[PDB]
RNA sequence: UGAAAUUUUAGUACCUGUGAAGAUGCAGGUUACCCGCGACAGGACGGAAAGACCCCAUGGAGCUUUACUGUAGUUUGAUAU
RNA sequence: GUAUGAGUAGCGAAAGACAGGUGAGAAUCCUGUCCACCGUAUGACUAAGGUUUCCUGGGGAAGGCUCGUCCGCCCAGGGUUAGUCGGGACCUAAGCCGAGGCCGAUAGGCGUAGGCGAUGGACAACAGGUUGAUAUUCCUGUACCAGUUGUUUUUGUUUGAGCAAUGGAGGGACGCAGUAGGCUAAGGAAUGCAUGCGAUUGGAAGUGCAUGUCCAAGCAAUGAGUCUUGAGUAGAGUUAAAUGCUUUACUCUUUAAGGACAAGUUGUGACGGGGAGCGAAAUAAUAGUAGCGAAGUUCCUGACGUCACACUGCCAAGAAAAGCUUCUAGUGAGAAAACAACUGCCCGUACCGUAAACCGACACAGGUAGUCGAGGAGAGUAUCCUAAGGUGAGCGAGCGAACUCUCGUUAAGGAACUCGGCAAAAUGACCCCGUAACUUCGGGAGAAGGGGUGCUGACUUCGGUCAGCCGCAGUGAAUAGGCCCAAGCGACUGUUUAUCAAAAACACAGGUCUCUGCAAAAUCGUAAGAUGAAGUAUAGGGGCUGACGCCUGCCCGGUGCUGGAA
RNA sequence: CCCAUGUCCAGGUUGAAGGUGCGGUAAAACGCACUGGAGGACCGAACCCACGUACGUUGAAAAGUGCGGGGAUGAGGUGUG
């Protein structure tokens, strides 16, 4: 796919913010896509040097309104961590 | 020889076995070992096909040289080997171009022995000669039927064939089971018996020992229901209320005679008694 | 007390899978029939 | 906190007798204030179950056989290849 | 749909009590203190399976067999981070599929090549911390495997270094039992060492009390020890070749030497981290939390954990394939090392997991693979009580009736009960003595029957022993055979009607008969094809009998079978 | 029931063959000790099974629990495919 559709939105939580203290930032992404491509994607959308990139993939979780239940969509979520002598992407 | 157990329990009581006294190791070759499946009597449509099997230790297979293909390179036998796919001893031999191999260790078969095949070989044990190069009266084991197919017939232990004549192209055979047969003369075989005498005596003590030797319980047919053996069925305990007792088909169990009466060999078959 | 559902996804889905239907013919006529019946679990 | 089996309606005594022949309910006589609680289990031919013993059905199923009729296989022959 | 029974049975094995708090409301929720239960587990890992049940913040409509402020319930949010763990981009067994092909009313069945397929083989990481929830994954250090680029140093340029096969070889590569032995977890917590503190209930500042009494992977060196004779000529062969591999003769060596393999030890890693305990404000640190931090010895026991299927014995004779090493054939002008930097994909990763999350309709006295599984006494994972840690059982209060159940004692008697000693009782561990008929000489046999067992000093040459003391009683509690005589059946160990029959029934080794000469016979199947057998009459199939011993008589007229033949 | 591949069986006990030595012998049969450690061997946990009994029998449970019970290196139990 392309990059830029490869990546989705970021992750804005308790603990992902926690990571960006530590230079390490969370993002939501196509679920067939690849860590490479992440590393890709993120390098050649803010020109800053990707260091490391690890990924989960989230279960589709049960929700339910009134009579009608059904599932959360599939996720995969990155974590981009980044070098130092590196920018710090702004959010 | 035979071990004979002395009476500690009531199933080694009247026990007896082997000593293995003509086996030199318990290490075979790594080269002529091949794998077992053991069936259990199933098939290809995993149904019970024959009855009273499977179940006991695992065996590897041990290739034989049956053919003696070879000739004009002599093969002087290392090790006697149990081997546990068959009732006689096996033997190592290297032949002098470095092929090893295993054959079917015959009576009188000692290390260091040497060994050869073909029209100049010569009538001692262990050589295979085709029947056109033997004489009458010399003991044989090791037979085959067609030339190349390999040994057939006299494979097992105790066992003993005997020249006693020829017709032209055909070579006159007595077997054991006393059976007289025209079988053809360019089949190779292998002077001598075939080795443990000694295996028909040996007592097994322990049906536990039968399942080692992977050998299921045979249970009768007088005690069966009738649905399930043409003799079960009856109150108390029951006579075979039949002529003829049967197998669990309605095969007759006692005379009747199987072999087919089109068969192309009997016109080879001179005197049978089996 | 031992019972009769000791659950294996491998072996649910050995027997009972599409797969197995699917590749014989006898399993072509009851995926058919999940389909006139009108089934959302074809299997 | 909260069931179930059961249940034609019921203000549901006893003896003797009667009667589809063994009555809480019919008769005659006797006894008995109304309503409950805990216990027992003689009866309600109590409940559970369209008797499994028995007989019947021109019922069924399994099994046996020198019951009948057939047949897969086995075998012999003729003929073709 | 609602009654009846009936506001009845039941509320599903077990210990909770109290103070405070929260709160409209408290046996039921929270905090705390005592108490009890588990402890070869009622503890800690973990595969499957479940599939969001995990964490936080709210809630009490329903569910929870009571209640409920609470929950595995409801609601809103979040949570599962891997080059090295497991699985795939690696290998294959059983089994499956199956080009072509064979067989076949069709449909399809079989099956070769080649693939798939772990429960196995191969394969480079581990110490701590960290979150409310993830941890060989994140963080800090220290590595390792495969690969890439560059620099430096070397050497090969076609009589050619190196790479090197699907080809040849080796290796991988294996069973059961049995002890010795080494080493190390581990334990005693015996000893020393460090820290803290002198108990108010009569006594003690001492041989008093309590607590603790460490650290990888990798690199280097070493190594208890264990295997294996090895070198050389003439050769023959390794589908062609080969310096590799196999082997026939021949010489020398074999306590040896050489070549491999090794648990583990020490030094680093580690000026680090952990750790008894001491313990910050500015306080949702409404702290025991940042944070600080001592010493970490000696002795005894000592592991089937590992060396290691190493050795010995035995018979029932104990997967393969790939990675891996070598060989050349081939290919070849670039390859080797040191250093710096860089790259390393996909799936799982939450939580339950001897369970209230799995299977059983339930938060069900059932079942659920494997690993760790401490201590005293003890042979012991038995048993009793405890440790770490975890629980307090999802209805209770009182009263202490009959009756039912589970238990405990009982005068005298002692199986008189009863279908019947059913059930219960009694015996029960260890040491010593002693032990019949019969016997297949092995056994019977733990026969039977007896005695002893505690504590404190002397004594041994470490176990006996002597003396004394106390109790009704000394395996003082718990855990552990009732025995004998005779008879029948079956020889035995085993198997059997899942859910009324455990047996004298089945099997069993043994015996006998019969068939079968190998494309066996028999069997499955339309047939191919397969089992039998990768077997071959001392093998296989079928019938009967059923260890062992003494035996197994007469009948072939009949019914079958076998053979014969006018 | 079977195929393949794995895994589990605390502890203790008895003491077959074989071997060694000492006797005894003309030399041996043979005997006495020691070693060795076999077994569908023994006692007995887990594990497996279900003999009896009581209870339950609209059960805690559509086959169980308790009190005892049998086997427990094998014809063993169990896991995955
Ligand atoms: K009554
Ligand atoms: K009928
Ligand atoms: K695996
Ligand atoms: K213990
Ligand atoms: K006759
Ligand atoms: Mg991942
Ligand atoms: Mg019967
Ligand atoms: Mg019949
Ligand atoms: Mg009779
Ligand atoms: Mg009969
Ligand atoms: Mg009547
Ligand atoms: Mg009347
Ligand atoms: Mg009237
Ligand atoms: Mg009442
Ligand atoms: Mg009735
Ligand atoms: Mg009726
Ligand atoms: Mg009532
Ligand atoms: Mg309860
Ligand atoms: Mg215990
Ligand atoms: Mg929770
Ligand atoms: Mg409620
Ligand atoms: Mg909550
Ligand atoms: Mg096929
Ligand atoms: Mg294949
Ligand atoms: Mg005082
Ligand atoms: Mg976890
Ligand atoms: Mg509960
Ligand atoms: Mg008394
Ligand atoms: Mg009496
Ligand atoms: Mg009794
Ligand atoms: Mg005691
Ligand atoms: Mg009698
Ligand atoms: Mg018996
Ligand atoms: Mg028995
Ligand atoms: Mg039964
Ligand atoms: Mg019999
Ligand atoms: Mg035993
Ligand atoms: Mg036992
Ligand atoms: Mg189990
Ligand atoms: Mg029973």
């Amino acid at each position: 796919m392309e990059l830029l559709d490869v990546i989705k939105r970021p992750v804005i939580t308790e603990k992902s913010m926690l990571a960006m203290d530590e230079k390490k930032y969370t993002f939501e992404v196509d679920t067939r896509a690849n860590k490479t491509l992440v590393k890709q994607a993120v390098e050649s959308a803010f020109d800053v040097k990707v260091a490391n990139v690890n990924i989960l993939n989230v279960r589709p979780k049960f929700k339910r309104m009134g009579k009608y239940a059904g599932y959360t969509k599939k996720r995969r979520k990155a974590i981009v961590t980044l070098t130092e002598d590196s920018k710090e992407i702004q959010l | 020889a035979i071990k004979k157990y002395k009476p500690t329990t009531n199933g080694r009581r009247n026990m007896t076995s082997s000593d293995f006294a003509e086996i030199t190791t318990s290490t075979p070759e790594k080269s002529l070992l091949q794998p077992l499946k053991n069936n259990a009597g199933r098939n290809n449509n995993g149904r019970i096909t024959v009855r009273h099997q499977g179940g006991g230790h695992k065996r590897q297979y041990r290739v034989i040289d049956f053919k003696r293909n070879k000739d004009n390179v002599a093969a002087v036998v290392k090790t006697i080997e149990y081997d546990p796919n068959r009732s006689a001893n096996i033997a190592l031999v290297h032949y002098e171009d470095g092929v090893k191999a295993y054959i079917l260790a015959p009576k009188g078969l000692e290390v260091g022995m040497r060994l050869v095949s073909g029209p100049e070989a010569d009538i001692k044990v262990g050589n295979a000669l085709p029947l056109e190069n033997i004489p009458v009266g010399t003991v044989i084991h090791n037979i085959e039927m067609k030339p190349g197919k390999g040994g057939q017939l006299i494979r097992s232990a105790g066992t003993s064939a005997q020249v006693l004549g020829k017709e032209g192209k055909y070579v006159l055979i007595r077997l054991n089971s006393g059976e007289v047969r025209m079988i053809l003369a360019t089949c190779r075989a292998t002077i001598g018996s075939v080795g443990n005498e000694q295996h028909e005596l040996i007592n097994i003590g322990k049906a536990g020992r039968s399942r080692w030797m992977r050998k299921r319980p045979t249970v009768r047919g007088s005690v069966m229901n009738p649905n399930d053996h043409p003799h079960g069925g009856g109150e108390g305990k029951t006579p075979i209320g039949r002529k003829a007792p049967v197998s669990p088909w309605g095969q007759p169990a006692i005379g009747y005679k199987t072999r087919n009466k089109k068969a192309k060999s009997d016109k080879l078959i001179v005197r049978r008694r089996t | 007390m031992k019972r009769t559902y000791q659950p294996n996804k491998r072996k649910r889905q050995k027997v009972h899978g599409f797969r197995k239907r699917m590749s014989t013919k006898n399993g072509r006529r009851v995926l058919a029939s999940r389909r006139r019946k009108g089934r959302k679990v074809i299997s």
